[PDB]
Order: structure tokens, then sequence, then C-alpha cells
């Protein structure tokens, strides 16, 4: 079936490659890779983060409320006698 | 036709172990 | 302290053994990463061109 | 009326947010190849077919290299070409006609 | 020209697959012992006074 | 779908109704016979 | 020809993982299937060993595990490995599902359906292993899960009593749990092979959602070394969890043996289940609760049917992405609610989270897809 | 293999685990067996080629 002899039909594309032993494995990290990671974080920040911030607010609120609910109310004894 | 062919330059990627050229080719190969 | 020991005798030997095999598994990460980078450099530096007769 | 300029404004915003232009790609490049789309691609003339194939390979190479084109080379919203739409409309008409025959 | 270390290493040991394999078994024999001894030393040293080997 | 609304499909369904309720009878009686379902089998003489 | 292609067994291996054409551009999210397989293998091995020391009897189960962890040489670490491997297994499983939801790989229908089957099987297996120690939590977990079939209106109670083998949970039920827990993993293995058979007829989808037949590379050497790297990382994490912090996920209430007369005041299942538990807790009706419990997972089967977009992947679809991450946070919320007592704030929050989960899958995503289509002018 | 100085309780559980697992290995190998068979087809009583009279 699917085999490297007849996958698709292409015309007029040229490629060039070096061998691994001719070139470096980690050529430019701090001059190219770091800024690229930075933009890659920039492009997705506001699509992911705010939902989790909202989750954090909800969690803390619900915890606080549950913990208030367990403390004794002075009006339950002071009001009528 | 083809005769206009030329591989683009790869200078950024190549190892310094061949750029510091004071050693025969095949001995370099061996070191790498 | 005695109840701690009664609940978990493997304590000391466990920590002893952690030092070793964690050192090893930590060492193996960068080595295999280097091997990966070596095999993938062929594609990472590849250059294309389009030359139709036009 | 103004409503046209307003709708076109939001449409341009959505287009820049999508970001396939950063890879050098046209909108019609990004369709999923269902049955009708494959038949429309079969009908293209050679020049359009070859241009499409190279554009797509180039985007794939960039994605491999976690990179994008220079800003100067991004596809602009005001000068794009919907080269595949016409053929697709014809394919869909033909299928609709056959369906409608099949219920009589 | 320049008899360099990694080139000697390639030509003597790594060029032939059998000898590469032999090199590997020989290296592991000695690595194992050195590595064990170092680790045990460190461990013993972190908690002197608390192990029954010495309290004995 | 919206495709299968039309005359041919109505005719085609009518063609297969009887076979459908016959297979229904087969399945129902078989289930009952297999699980000794008294709710149905107590009415069999 | 090379021997690589001389013979059916060898040629199937070759078409599977030597000369298979893979996309050049797939990312780390595609490593988690191989890690799943690794985890299955680890579980089977460590289980076959444990099996030879465990006792499927209610008067010695607990003490057999004590024996394993105290007297068997390095038995404690084998126990630790089994228990932590299950956790890793589910981590990988969840991430594996999520990928496919994001990148539109559910359009491979056969692979997707066999995946749903596998999810169900793995969950059954994990639960039937969780009751074998016969601690205080194990017992009541068994009880609840086997009472679930009482909700079937006409035949339910009889089903419960036929699974118990008696008037109540007891010795005859534990051997059933153990036989089933023994046999299921191998059915999982076979179905995994079918799963991959189905996959290799089309090949892998990729992040861009467009056809990759112009840039296919062979599986070997590229993805071989890539997956080996992934495995090394998984082993580092697993070792640190096993040796440096073994009690991180552990539950004290399962170190008390079973007592049929007392349920403990605070009830909590294993973490990978909490969310279902929350869903089950949220409906004030028995039958409705169980129905929701099962629909929560069965709903994945109609995602392919509700797909309206012209594009396959969310990579180029921002509104879609926003909704995706909101859904993930709803699931986190259900997990958190599952940990808390059944008290009023958490009751109300859980009900909202459940309604929003189903709402989002069934309504909001389809409609955002239509809006998106209109914004691109098709 | 005994797990001790003699035949005893630790050996019986080993017998039982192995007896549980082997039949399924047998099943898988049976499938391989038939896979191998169907590449050639069945021999017959006469020992001569039957490709002129296959049903
Ligand atoms: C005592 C225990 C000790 C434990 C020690 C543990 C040590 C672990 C060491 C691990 C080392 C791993 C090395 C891997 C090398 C692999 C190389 C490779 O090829 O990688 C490719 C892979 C990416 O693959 P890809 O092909 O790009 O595809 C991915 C996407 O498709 C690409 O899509 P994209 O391009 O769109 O994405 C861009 C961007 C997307 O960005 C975003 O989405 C935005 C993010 C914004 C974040 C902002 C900050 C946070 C939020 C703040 C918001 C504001 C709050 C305001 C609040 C207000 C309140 C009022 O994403 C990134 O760039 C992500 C990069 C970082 C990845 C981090 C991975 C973490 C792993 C953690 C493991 C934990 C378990 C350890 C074991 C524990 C045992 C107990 O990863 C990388 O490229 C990064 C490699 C480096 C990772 C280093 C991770 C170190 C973690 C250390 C943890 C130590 C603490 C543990 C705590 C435990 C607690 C229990
Ligand atoms: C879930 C549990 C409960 C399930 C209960 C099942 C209920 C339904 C049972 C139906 C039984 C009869 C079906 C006959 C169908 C024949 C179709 C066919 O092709 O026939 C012609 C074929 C071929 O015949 P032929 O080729 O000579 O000619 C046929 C041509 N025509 C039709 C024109 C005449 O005959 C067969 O070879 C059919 C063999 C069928 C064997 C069935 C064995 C019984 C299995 C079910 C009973 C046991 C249930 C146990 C439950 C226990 C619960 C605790
Ligand atoms: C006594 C102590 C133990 C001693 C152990 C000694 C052995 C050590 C390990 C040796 C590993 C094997 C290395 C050599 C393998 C050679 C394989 C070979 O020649 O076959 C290659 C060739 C490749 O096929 P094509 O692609 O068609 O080739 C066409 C080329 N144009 O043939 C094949 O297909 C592969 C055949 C593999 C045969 C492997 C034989 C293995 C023998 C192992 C013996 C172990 C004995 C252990 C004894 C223990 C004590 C009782
Ligand atoms: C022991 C306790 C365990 C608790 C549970 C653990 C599992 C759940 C973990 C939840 C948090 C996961 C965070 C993962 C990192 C997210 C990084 C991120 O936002 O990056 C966005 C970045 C954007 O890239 P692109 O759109 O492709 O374009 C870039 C190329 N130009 O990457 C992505 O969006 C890829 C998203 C892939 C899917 C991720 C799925 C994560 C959650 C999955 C599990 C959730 C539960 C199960 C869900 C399904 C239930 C039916
Ligand atoms: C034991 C459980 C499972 C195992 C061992 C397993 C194994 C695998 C493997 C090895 C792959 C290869 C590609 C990859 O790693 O991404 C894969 C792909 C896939 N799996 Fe599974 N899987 C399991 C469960 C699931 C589940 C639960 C689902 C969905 C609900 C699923 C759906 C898919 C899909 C759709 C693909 C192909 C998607 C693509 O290539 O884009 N699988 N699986
Ligand atoms: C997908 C594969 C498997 C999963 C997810 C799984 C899961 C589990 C879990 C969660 C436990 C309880 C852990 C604990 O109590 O700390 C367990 C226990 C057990 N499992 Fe596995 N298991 C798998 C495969 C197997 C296999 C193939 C066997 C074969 C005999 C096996 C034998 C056992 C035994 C004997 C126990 C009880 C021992 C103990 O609790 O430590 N398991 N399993
Ligand atoms: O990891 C695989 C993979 C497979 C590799 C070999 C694995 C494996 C697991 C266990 C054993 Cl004993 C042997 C091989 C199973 C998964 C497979 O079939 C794919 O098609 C695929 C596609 C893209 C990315 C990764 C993969
Ligand atoms: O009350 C419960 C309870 O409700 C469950 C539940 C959790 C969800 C399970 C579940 C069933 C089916 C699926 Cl598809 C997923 C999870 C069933 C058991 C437990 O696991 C449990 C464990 C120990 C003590 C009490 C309990
Ligand atoms: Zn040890």
């Amino acid at each position: 079936g699917r085999e490297f002899g007849n996958l698709t039909r292409i015309r007029h594309v040229i490629s060039y490659s070096l061998s691994p032993l001719e070139q470096r494995a980690l050529p430019h990290v701090l001059s190219k890779g770091v800024p690229n990671m930075l933009r890659r974080v920039r492009e997705s920040f506001f699509r992911v983060v705010p939902q989790f911030v909202v989750f954090y607010l909800l969690y803390t609120w619900g915890t606080e409320e549950f913990e208030k609910s367990k403390r004794k109310n002075p009006a339950a004894y002071e009001n009528d006698k | 036709s083809h005769t206009d062919v030329k591989v683009p330059d790869f200078y950024d990627y190549r190892r310094l172990e061949v750029l510091d050229s004071t050693k025969s080719s095949r001995e370099s190969s061996e070191a790498r | 302290t005695f109840l701690r020991w009664a609940s978990e005798p493997e304590h000391d030997h466990r920590k002893r053994m952690a030092l070793k095999m964690l050192t090893m598994m930590a060492l193996l990460i960068p080595l295999t990463y280097i091997m990966k980078r070596h095999k993938w450099s062929v594609l990472k530096s590849r250059k294309l061109a389009y030359r139709p007769p036009k | 009326s103004a409503s046209g300029k307003w709708l076109d404004g939001i449409r341009k915003w959505y287009y820049n947010a999508a970001g396939f232009n950063k890879l050098g790609l046209l909108r019609d490049d990004t369709m999923y190849e269902d049955e009708d789309v494959k038949e429309a691609i079969r009908r293209l003339p050679d020049n359009l077919y070859n241009d499409r194939m190279f554009r797509i390979k180039r985007a794939l190479d960039l994605n491999l290299k976690h990179q994008i084109l220079p800003k100067e080379q991004w596809t602009k919203y005001e000068e794009e070409n919907f080269y595949l739409e016409p053929y697709l409309k014809e394919v869909i008409r033909e299928r609709k006609e056959r369906e409608e025959w099949a219920k009589k | 020209a320049a008899v360099a270390f990694t080139s000697k290493l390639y030509s003597l040991l790594f060029r032939r697959t059998s000898t590469f394999a032999l090199t590997i078994v020989v290296g592991v024999l000695f690595f194992e012992r050195a590595f064990d001894q170092g680790a045990d030393a460190i461990y013993d040293h972190i908690n002197e006074g608390k192990l029954w080997k010495h309290i004995k | 779908m919206t495709r299968f609304l039309g005359p041919r499909y109505r005719q085609l369904v009518k063609n297969w109704i009887p076979t459908a309720y016959t297979w229904g009878a087969v399945g129902t009686l078989g289930l009952a016979w297999a699980a000794d379902w008294r709710l149905i089998l107590d009415w069999v003489p | 020809t090379p021997m690589r292609k001389s013979n059916p067994i060898m040629k199937m291996i070759n078409h599977s993982l030597i000369d298979l054409p893979t996309p050049s551009n797939i990312s780390m999210w595609w490593n988690f299937g191989s890690l799943l397989a690794f985890c299955l293998i680890l579980q089977i091995i460590t289980g076959l060993f444990l099996a030879m020391h465990y006792s499927p009897d209610t008067s010695s189960a607990f003490s057999s595990i004590a024996h394993i962890t105290r007297d068997v040489n390095h038995g404690w670490i084998i126990r630790y490995l089994h228990a932590n491997g299950a956790s890793m297994f589910f981590i990988c499983l969840f991430l594996h599902v999520g990928r496919g939801l994001y990148y539109g790989s559910f359009l491979l229908l056969k692979t997707w359906n066999t995946g749903i089957m596998l999810l169900f099987l793995t969950m059954a297996t994990a639960f039937m292993g969780y009751v074998l120690p016969w601690g205080q939590m194990s017992f009541w977990g068994a009880t609840v899960i086997t009472n679930l079939l009482s909700a079937i209106p006409y035949i339910g109670t009889d089903l419960v009593q036929w699974i118990w083998g008696g008037y109540s949970i007891g010795n005859p039920t534990l051997s059933r749990f153990f036989t089933l827990h023994f046999i299921l993993p191998f059915i999982i293995t076979a179905l995994t092979m079918v799963h991959l058979l189905f996959l290799h007829e089309t090949g892998s989808n990729n992040p861009c959602g467009i056809s990759s037949d112009s840039d296919k590379i062979p599986f070997h050497p590229y993805y071989t070394i890539k997956d080996i790297l992934g495995l090394v990382l998984l082993l580092f994490i697993l070792t640190t969890l096993t040796l440096l912090s073994p009690n991180l996920l552990n539950d004290p209430d399962n170190y008390i043996p079973a007592d049929p007369l007392n349920t403990p005041p605070h009830i909590k299942p294993e973490w990978y289940f909490l969310f279902a538990y929350a869903i089950l807790r949220s409906v004030p009706n028995k039958l409705g609760g169980v129905l929701a419990l099962f629909l929560s997972i069965l709903i994945l089967s109609i995602i392919p049917t509700l797909h309206n977009s012209k594009q396959q992947s969310m990579m180029f679809r921002p509104l879609s992405q926003f909704l995706f991450w909101f859904l993930i946070t709803t699931l986190l919320t259900l997990t958190w609610i599952g940990s808390q007592p059944v008290s009023q704030p958490f009751i109300f929050i859980g009900q909202l989270a459940s309604t929003m989960y189903f709402t989002t899958v069934l309504i909001l995503m389809p409609l955002t897809s239509l809006i998106e289509n209109n914004l691109l002018k098709w």
C-alpha cells in the first residue's frame, strides 16, 4: 500500500543537505534559540493562561468559604437568652 | 539548462574541526 | 522513632539506593539527547528551492 | 453603509490571529482534503497545482524548524487569491444534482 | 600530520564493530566498581554516627 | 441528513416492513425461550 | 531483495517500524503512545511476579502483601513500581486523548473507536486491581462499584447478587476480582495490536492538519531515537517517584484492614477517578447519576459527528483554542471537587462544572466553528 | 525453582501462575502456525501437486 515509491506527484523542487559529521549538533542556542522560545511563549500566552487564573481564584474562594462555614456563630447563643 | 547550479552556503552549521585547517583531510575525518 | 522503623524497614537502604540509580538516570538524559540531535541535524539544516521552467 | 467596513475589520483581525500567513500559506491551502476537496484539487491546472505543492512543503519544513518567515514575506489580507473556491463550487453542485435525482 | 587523541581512538578501537563492542564490555567492568565505591563513600559520609555498621 | 426525505425512500421502507416485524417476532420469542421468561411463556398453552 | 523484505513476518515488521513513512514535523505530543505501550509491558511483568506471592482470600490478602513488602527480597520496590506505573499509565492516557481532541485526529474513525474501547478496558482493570489489598478503602470501593448495577430497573438487584455470588460482598467476590484482573491486560494487548493495524493503513496526522505526503521521512532512525529519548525521561521520573518520594500519592486509610461494619467518615478514591466521582455526586437521582457517569466518557464517540470546521487542526483556530483550555479547566475543577466533603459550596460548584462540561462539548464548540467559518468567508 | 529447601507452598503458587499464563502463549503461537501454513496450502494423500483441482 503506502510506500515510498508512489506517495504523490511533485515537480521542480530542489533540496540540499550536509552530513551530520560535517556540522554541529547545537550550533546557536543563546543567539537564536532563546529569542525564538520567547516569541513562541508570547504567541500563546493569552490563549491559555487566563482560564487557569480564573480556576485559581475559584479554588481559593471555595476553600475560604468552606472554612468560614465551620466556625461558631455568636448570634446562635447570644440572641435570645 | 542545469549549468547555473550552485549549492547555497552552509557556513553557520559546519564544525570548527575542519575550519581550523592545518591537518590533512582524512585524519580530520578520523578525529570527528 | 521506633514506630517509624516498625512501619518502614526499607528506609535507609532505599535512600542508599536512590543516590546511585538517580545519578545514572540523570546522566543518561544529555547523552541520548546528543545522539538524537546528531541524527536530526540532517533535516534541521536542510534547504529547499523551487525552480519551475516558468 | 458602514456595517461593511465594520465586518471587514473584524474579519481582518481574525485572519491575522490565525497565523497561517506567517508560514507563507493561502487560505485555500489549509482546507482538509475530504472527497469534494480532493476532486477539486484534481481539476486544477498544472501551474496552480505545482505552486500549491511547493507552498505546502515549505510550510512543513518551517514547522519542522520551529520557525516562521520574515514579516516582509507574510501573506497579506488584502491581496490573497482564493484559487480553489470556483472548482469546489462546481463539484458540490454536481453532487447535489445527483442526490436530487436519487430521491425520485 | 597531527596525531590527535580522538583520531587514534577512532583508528585503534572504534573503526571495527567487534572491537567497539569489546571496548564497551571492558569499560563497564571498571566503571561499575569505581562508581559503586564512590557512591557508598558519599552515602556513609552523609550520615556518619547513625549506621549500625560502625555502632557494632 | 435531509437527503433521505423523498418518494423512493418511502417506497423502499414499505418494501421491508414485513420482514422487519417477522425478525422482531423471532428475536422476542427466542429471548423468552432462552431466559425461560415466565411473563410471556405462562401464556403458551 | 534484502532479507528485510524476504518474508511475511519480517515484511510486516518492516512496514510497521523500519520503512513506515512518518510525517517530518510531528512534535512531543506523539510520544505518549509508545510510552503507553511501555507502561503496559511494565505492568504485566511486575504483576506476574507479585502474583506468585499474593493470596486471593479475605483472611490473608492484607497479610500476603505485608509478607511481600517485608520478607521478599526487594519485594517492596516491585510493589512500589507496580503502583506507580499505574499512575504513569493514566497520566500518559489522558495526555494522549487530549492531543487527539486538539489536533483533530478523531477523523480517523476506526483508531478513535478502538481507543475508546481501550480506555474503558484500562479503567476496569485498574479498579479491579485497586480492591485486591482488602484494606478499608478497597472494601467500600468494591461495594459501591458492584451496587452500580442495581440502577437497571427490571433486572438489576439480581445482577448484583449474581456478581457477588452470595448475599453480600465476600470471599467469593475477591477471587472473581482476581481472575478478571489477571485476564484483562492481555485482551488489552490484542486490541492494541488491532488499534495500530488500523492506524498504519492511513498514517499519522500532524500539527498543521494538512497532508504531509510531500515530506515523509522513514521511521528509522529518526523516531526510533526520539522515542528512546522519551523512554529515558519517563524512567527518570518513575525512579524518582519510586525511591525519592514514594508516599506522595499514597493513602493512609488503605493501611487499615477491612471492617464490614464501619465506613470511614471521609471517602476518597484513587486520583485518576475523582472526576467521575464528582459527576456521580452531582445528580440528586440514582438512575440519572449513573447515566451521567457513563455518558461522561461515552460522549467522545459523537465528537466526529459534531465537527463543522473546514480545517482539521486547532493550530489556526483561536476561538476554538480558548474553548479547549476552558474545558480542561472544567475537568480540573471536577477533580478538585471530588476531593472535598459533600458540603454545600462544593455541591453547587460541582453541579456547575458538570453542566458546563456537557454544554461545552455538545453546543459551544459546534457554534464557534460556524462563527469561525463565517469569518474566513466560506 | 523451589523457593526454599524443599517442595512447599511457594512452589504451588508458581505452578498455578504458570499454568494460568501458558495457554494464551499457545494461542498466539497457533495463530503464527496457521499464518505459515496459508502461504503454501495443504499437502494431500497422493503427495503430488493439487493446483489443478482446488476447491
Ligand atoms: C525532589 C524531586 C526532584 C525532581 C526533579 C525533576 C527534574 C526534571 C528535569 C526534566 C528535564 C527535561 C529535559 C527535556 C529536554 C527535551 C528537549 C526537547 O526536544 O524538548 C522539546 C519539548 C517541546 O516540544 P515541542 O516539539 O516544542 O512541542 C511542544 C509544543 O507543541 C510547542 O508549542 P508552542 O511552541 O506553542 O509552545 C511554546 C510554549 C507555550 O507557552 C505557553 O503556553 C505559555 C506559558 C506561560 C507561563 C508563564 C508563567 C506561569 C504562569 C503565570 C501566569 C500569571 C499568574 C498570575 C496570578 C495572579 C493571582 C492573583 O511552551 C514552551 O515553550 C514550553 C517549554 C517548557 C516546558 C516545561 C516542561 C516541564 C516538565 C515538568 C516535569 C515535572 C515532573 C518532574 C518529576 C517530579 C518527581 C517528584 O520541550 C522543550 O522544548 C523544552 C525543553 C526543556 C524543558 C525543561 C523542564 C525542566 C523541569 C524541571 C522541574 C523541576 C521541579 C519539579 C517539581 C515536582 C513537584 C512534584
Ligand atoms: C443473549 C442470550 C439469549 C439469546 C437468544 C437467541 C434467540 C434467537 C434464537 C434463534 C435460533 C434460530 C435461528 C435460525 C436462523 C437461520 C438462518 C439461516 O441462515 O438458516 C439457513 C442456514 C442455511 O440453510 P441452507 O443453506 O440449507 O438453506 C437456507 C435457504 N433458505 C433460507 C431459502 C431455506 O441454516 C443454517 O446452517 C443455520 C444454522 C443455525 C444454527 C443456530 C444454533 C442455535 C443458536 C441459538 C440458540 C441457543 C441460544 C442459547 C441462549 C442461552 C441463554 C442463557
Ligand atoms: C561460549 C561463550 C559464548 C560465546 C558467544 C559467541 C557469540 C557472540 C555474539 C556474536 C553475535 C553475532 C555477530 C555476527 C553475526 C553475523 C550475521 C550474519 O553473518 O548474517 C548477516 C546476514 C544478513 O542478511 P542479508 O541482509 O540478506 O545479507 C546480505 C548482505 N549483502 O544474515 C542474516 O540475515 C542474519 C543471520 C543471523 C545469524 C545469527 C547467528 C547467531 C549465533 C549465536 C550463537 C550463540 C552461541 C552461544 C553459546 C553459549 C554456550 C552454550
Ligand atoms: C499526579 C497528578 C496528575 C494530574 C493530571 C495530569 C494531566 C493533566 C495536565 C494538565 C495541564 C497540561 C498542560 C500542558 C502544556 C500546555 C502548553 C500550552 O498551552 O501550549 C500551547 C501550545 C500551542 O501550540 P499550537 O496551537 O500547536 O501552535 C504552535 C505552533 N506554531 O500547544 C498546544 O496547544 C498543544 C495542546 C495539546 C493537547 C494538550 C492536552 C493537555 C491536557 C490533556 C489531559 C486533560 C484531561 C483529559 C482531557 C480529555 C477528556 C475527554
Ligand atoms: C492502552 C491504551 C492505548 C495504547 C497502548 C495506544 C497506543 C497508540 C500508539 C502507539 C499510537 C501511535 C501514535 C502516537 O503515539 O500518537 C496511537 C495513536 C493513536 N491513538 Fe492510541 N493508544 C491507546 C489508547 C487510545 C485512546 C484511549 C484513544 C482515544 C480516546 C486513542 C486514540 C488514538 C489515535 C486517534 C491515534 C492516532 C492519532 C494520530 O496519529 O494523529 N488511543 N495509539
Ligand atoms: C494494565 C495493566 C495493569 C494495571 C493498570 C494494574 C493495576 C493494578 C493496581 C492499581 C493495583 C493495586 C495497587 C496497590 O494496591 O497498591 C494492582 C494490584 C495487583 N495486580 Fe496489577 N495491574 C495491571 C496488570 C497486572 C497483571 C497482568 C497482573 C498479573 C497477575 C497483575 C497482578 C496484580 C496483583 C497480584 C496485584 C495485587 C498486589 C498488590 O496489591 O500489590 N496486574 N494492579
Ligand atoms: O511509536 C510509534 C509506533 C510504535 C513503535 C514501536 C512500539 C513498540 C512497543 C512495544 C514493543 Cl515490544 C515493540 C514496539 C509501538 C508503537 C507506531 O507504530 C507508529 O505508527 C508511530 C507513529 C508516529 C509516532 C510514533 C509511532
Ligand atoms: O463512593 C465511592 C465511589 O463512588 C467510587 C466510584 C468512583 C468512580 C468509579 C468509576 C466507575 C466507572 C467509570 Cl467509567 C469510571 C469511574 C466507580 C466507583 C469509588 O471509587 C469509591 C472508592 C472507595 C470508597 C468509596 C467510593
Ligand atoms: Zn536495593
